[PDB]
């Protein structure tokens, strides 16, 4: 009850007359809703892992994924995952999240080089072959394909750039198969100075596993920037406003109340957002219906008591609200805090301050004790 | 006088997040330490006036 | 690759003031009665462009204008025709099938965008021309040999552009922002009726209209003209290809710190750049 | 941290990962708390 | 020119959303002064 | 940190792993800065 809870406030038993500060109230959200789009085609994950060859680092292999729906348990199916981390994204959580663009990166990499596929990573394959984001925002699955791409004879057909003029900038290609001038001699063939930048991994299956080949696929997404086309297989349900509940538009989260907007959203964009950059219009992915997003209602809780050792009876001031949202919330059983004061019709009062409850409203005035706020004091009286 | 403002931190800091209110607690009383100071305030601009 | 015989001009390059022209929506987000303060590749405010020309002229010699730019790190594009003369524009480092390049055509019903290892002519240009003497249509012919290892074909926006009229200046002023991106190639544009003859003052904001995903590398750009067989200027019996007046300017981007204004109502209404 | 919503975070990142953005975010929020109170305080000084 | 008068309700976004109603959003309350200004007068 | 020299972070480390130690020297000049200037404010008062 609000007295227990400003004993616990002053850390005593005993309650001095006054009015304290206690906790702050809030409106829960009574149901949870998720709007997803309508795409429901599978993502062909297989093909980029069927793959029957695996192109070279140098010119490494890469698909675009959109406009479809991903499931990640087909990665689990695979059997080695050798190498499976996630970074910046929760391999347990990819499977709600809606991402704009996923591309898919595959190729056949070093043994002991996986370790190298990261951001800022130093040697050869980092940054003369193929150079991560320092941002990376994606994931990542390698595994050892030594029963698929080792010949006894040598896999000549994969090679590796190791001489350029300069490093590669992250997620750059470079396929010419120029020779390399060491020094200021120019250079027109095979000699001084000039050598091959392309060498061959030489696999062989007699190799050990440090040695062995290791086919590496790569799953880059982009992060919520708002034309969100690659979704989870999340089921979507129905849309409800006018009522506090748990949103999930398109992968956004939250908390707050949906309404009709009279903002008109121009064809392009996605959500709106606040001055102080926070979410507040979101467009529906399914009915393209442009709707607001407002906190579902709060703010402080004072209780307002004429001393512990006069009277057990307190008066709860619930700041900046009015008396209609905190009635319909108490009914609706939704404020985070569950001692609800009892009404009886004239316990109900409406300040400036907010809505007083527990406390009776006389048409007298005398010499206020107990401060409430613009111009509104309480006492104890017969 | 001036403005009276009351600030909730858990709100502020971690509004609406379970795992980030228990993540708060760690950091001892650094909230009711801003709680007590910005009462004393506004009394004091009550005074004031 | 058919090029008939034309007396060549030597390209002009005028140069003039950018103005205030060349704001666009930096992203998707939406905001409303907010002074935004923004960091992105914009156009500096008061700049310098470089004016082309492309006209025929009635002694037989027609200015075949379409020198080789560089992209740096953007291109603003603002064009103004009235025969839709610029029906296109091509990107592109070496300008050969060793590496790949972006194309797009006018199909003056629908936009052609092509991104593959395209080989060009030494001046690739869009063939359209009369056919049966009842209808105009136009060929890409001219512009490519074949087209090997293609990675991305778009066919869309199945609008005319000017189909307002020629009230002022043939309604045409027509601006486009390309952006390279790392992983991305962005388009902006807007069209506005005439106030004056040519590059009024004003503000306009640039609303985007096409994302392209390629993630290629771009260094060059240059831009492609309609040539029409003749049957264009009237009492004119000189048989053979013409082209109309065509003016268009190009402005390089810089990393500027601008300070949009978004309007009450949804749409950008001023920016100020903070190091002008 | 990698996002400044709490919301986004949770939902992207398991609870232990989770736990050091959650901390950054809180030590930076902490320190704006407290700068801002101090700063009141001092006006609140000069007013009275 | 000026704060907290009766803004337990944002009018619903009817006109974007003001400085006031946003910071509200996010613990930031400010308290109403204990003496209405017209007790100020009265007390002039 | 490694090192108070910032020229000596960077040209040492890579971006990535510098970021950490860059982030703990612009937290510890941060609050340098915000204690000289709290400093400064409640002398500036008790002048006035
Ligand atoms: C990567 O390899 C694939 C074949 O494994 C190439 O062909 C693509 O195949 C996928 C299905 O596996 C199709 O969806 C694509 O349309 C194909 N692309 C084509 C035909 O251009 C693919 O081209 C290769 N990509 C690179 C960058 O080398
Ligand atoms: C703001 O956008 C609205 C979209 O309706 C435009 O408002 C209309 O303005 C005209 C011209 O004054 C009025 O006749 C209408 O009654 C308005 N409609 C409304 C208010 O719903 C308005 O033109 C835009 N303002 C600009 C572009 O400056
Ligand atoms: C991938 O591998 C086998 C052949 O190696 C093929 O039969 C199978 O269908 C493929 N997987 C999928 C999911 O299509
Ligand atoms: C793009 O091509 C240019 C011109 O050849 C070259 O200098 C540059 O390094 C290339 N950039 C990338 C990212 O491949
Ligand atoms: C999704 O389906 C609904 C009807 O179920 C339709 O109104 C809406 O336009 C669809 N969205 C698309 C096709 O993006
Ligand atoms: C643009 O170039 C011309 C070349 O003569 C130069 O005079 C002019 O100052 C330039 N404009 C700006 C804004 O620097
Ligand atoms: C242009 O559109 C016509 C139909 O209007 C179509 O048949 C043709 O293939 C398109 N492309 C051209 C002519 O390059
Ligand atoms: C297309 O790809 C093939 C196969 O790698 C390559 O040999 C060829 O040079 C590329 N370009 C063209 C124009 O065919
Ligand atoms: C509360 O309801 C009363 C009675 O209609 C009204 O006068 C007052 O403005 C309302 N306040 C809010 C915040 O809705």
């Amino acid at each position: 009850d609000p007295l227990s809870e400003t004993k616990c406030t002053l850390k005593s038993f005993t309650v001095e007359k006054g009015i304290y500060q206690t906790s702050n109230f809030r409106v829960q959200p009574t149901e949870s809703i998720v709007r997803f789009p309508n795409v429901t085609n599978l993502c062909p994950f297989h093909e980029v892992f069927n793959a029957t060859t695996f192109a070279s680092v140098y010119a490494w292999n890469r698909t675009r994924i959109s406009n479809c729906v991903a499931d990640y348990s087909v990665l689990y199916n695979f059997a080695p995952f050798f190498a499976f981390k996630c970074y910046g994204v929760s391999p347990t959580k990819l499977n709600d999240l809606c991402f704009t663009n996923v591309y898919a990166d595959s190729f056949v990499i070093k043994g002991n080089e996986v370790s190298q596929i990261a951001p800022g990573q130093t040697g050869n394959i980092a940054d003369y072959n193929y150079k991560l984001p320092d941002d990376f925002t994606g994931c990542v699955i390698a595994w050892n394909s030594n029963k698929l791409d080792s010949k006894h004879s040598g896999n000549y057909d994969y090679w590796y750039r190791s001489l350029r003029k300069s490093k590669l900038k992250p997620f750059e290609r470079d396929i010419s198969t120029e020779i390399y001038q060491a020094g200021n001699k120019p250079c027109k063939g095979k000699g001084p100075n000039c050598y091959f930048p392309l060498q061959s991994y030489g696999f062989r299956p007699t190799y050990g596993v440090g040695h062995q080949p290791y086919r590496v696929v790569v799953l880059s997404f982009e992060l919520l920037h708002a034309p969100a086309t690659v979704c989870g297989p999340k089921k979507s349900t129905n849309l409800v406003k006018n009522k506090c509940v748990n949103f999930n538009f398109n992968g956004l989260t939250g908390t707050g109340v949906l309404t009709k907007s009279n903002k008109k959203f121009l064809p392009f964009q996605q959500f709106g957002r606040d001055i102080v950059d926070t979410t507040d219009a979101v467009r529906d992915p399914q009915t393209l219906e442009i709707l607001d997003i407002t906190p579902c209602s709060f703010g402080g809780v004072s209780v307002i008591t004429p001393g512990t050792n006069t009277s057990n009876q307190v008066a709860v001031l619930y700041q900046g609200v009015n008396c209609t949202e905190v009635s319909v919330a108490i009914h609706a059983d939704q404020l985070t805090p569950t001692w609800r004061v009892y009404s009886t019709g004239s316990n109900v009062f409406q300040t400036r301050a907010g809505c007083l409850i527990g406390a009776e409203y006389v048409n007298n005035s005398y010499e206020c004790d107990i401060p409430i706020g613009a111009g509104i004091c309480a006492s104890y009286q017969t | 006088s001036m403005t009276k403002t009351s600030v909730d931190c858990t709100m502020y800091i971690c509004g609406d997040s379970t795992e980030c209110s228990n993540l708060l607690l760690q950091y001892g009383s650094f909230c009711t330490q801003l709680k007590r100071a910005l009462t004393g305030i506004a009394v004091e601009q009550d005074k004031n006036t | 690759c058919v090029m008939p015989l034309f007396n060549l001009i030597t390209t002009t390059q005028s140069y003039t003031n950018s103005f205030t022209r060349g704001v666009y929506y930096p992203d998707k987000v939406f905001r409303s009665s907010v002074l935004h303060l923004t960091q992105d590749l914009f156009l500096p405010f008061f700049s310098n462009v470089t004016w082309f020309h492309a006209i025929s002229g009635t002694n037989g010699t027609k200015r075949f204008d379409n020198p080789v730019l560089p992209f740096n790190d953007g291109v603003y594009f603002a064009s103004t025709e009235k025969s839709n003369i610029i029906r296109g524009w091509i990107f592109g480092t070496t300008l050969d099938s060793k590496t790949q390049s972006l194309l797009i055509v006018n199909n003056a019903t629908n936009v052609f965008i092509k991104v593959c290892e395209f080989q060009f002519c030494n001046d690739p240009f869009l063939d359209v021309y009369h056919k049966n003497n009842k209808s105009w249509m136009e060929s890409e012919s001219g512009v490519y040999s074949s087209a090997n290892n293609c990675t991305f074909e778009y066919v869309s926006q199945p609008f005319l552009m000017d189909l307002e009229g020629k009230q002022g200046n043939f309604k045409n002023l027509r601006e486009f922002v390309f952006k390279n991106i790392d992983g991305y190639f962005k388009i902006y544009s807007k069209h506005t009726p005439i106030i004056g003859r040519d590059f009024p003052q004003g503000f306009s904001a640039l609303e985007p209209l096409v994302d392209l995903p390629i993630g290629i590398n771009i260094t060059r750009f240059q831009t492609l003209l309609a040539l029409n067989r003749s049957y264009l200027t009237p009492g004119d019996s000189s048989s053979g290809w013409t082209a109309g007046a065509a003016d268009y300017y190009v402005g390089y981007l810089q990393p500027r710190t601008f300070l949009l204004k978004y309007n009450e109502n949804g749409t950008i209404t001023d920016a100020v750049d903070c190091a002008l | 941290a990698i996002s400044s919503v709490l919301n986004d975070i949770l939902s992207r990142l398991d609870p232990p990962e989770a736990e050091v953005q959650i901390d950054r975010l809180i030590t930076g929020r902490l320190q704006s708390l407290q700068t801002y109170v101090t700063q009141q305080l001092i006006r609140a000084a000069e007013i009275r | 020119t000026l704060f907290i008068k009766q803004y337990g309700d944002c009018l619903g976004d009817i006109a974007a959303r003001d400085l006031i109603c946003a910071q509200k959003f996010n613990g930031l309350t400010v308290l109403p002064p204990l003496l209405t200004d017209e007790m100020i007068a009265q007390y002039t």
